[PDB]
């Protein structure tokens, strides 16, 4: 998840399988122009 | 690219128009393409 | 790491109240809804 010039970006990927020791890249699906002050989630 | 242009025949009333209002006091300056919508008083002395 | 789809979505926001703007994306098994509005929390957020 990332927010940048008032926009939000989110990338994603899903495998099947502590974190396991590989290589894998995250391809994006979401862009939304919101726009707003975010600090804190959930 | 930004265009702007006249109204004047469409807002503008003999008694006078009050619908628009802007904001004139905020804590920080604003980050670009922002939007905010609070009504808190600003604080500018210690009690509330 | 999961199975059976325990985790389900995310909540982003300043304060997460209903003064300020949050985010929520929900996955509620039928669609992806994210709907960004002036929206309330409770202290123990859950669902059925």
């Amino acid at each position: 998840f990332k927010n940048i010039d008032g926009y939000f970006k989110i990338y994603s990927k899903h495998t099947p399988i502590d974190l396991p020791q590989g290589f894998s890249a995250l391809e994006p699906l979401v862009d939304l122009p919101i726009g707003i002050n975010i600090t804190r989630f959930q | 690219c930004v265009i702007a242009w006249n109204s004047n025949k469409l807002d503008s009333k003999v008694s006078g128009n009050y619908n628009y209002l802007y904001r004139l006091f905020r804590k920080s300056n604003l980050k670009p393409f922002e939007r905010d919508i609070s009504t808190e008083i600003y604080q500018a002395g210690n009690k509330p | 790491i999961e199975k059976s789809n325990i985790i389900r979505g995310w909540i982003f926001g300043t304060t997460l109240d209903s003064k300020t703007q949050s985010l929520l994306i929900v996955n509620n098994a039928t669609n992806v809804v994210i709907k960004v509005c002036e929206f309330q929390f409770c202290n123990d957020p859950f669902l059925d």
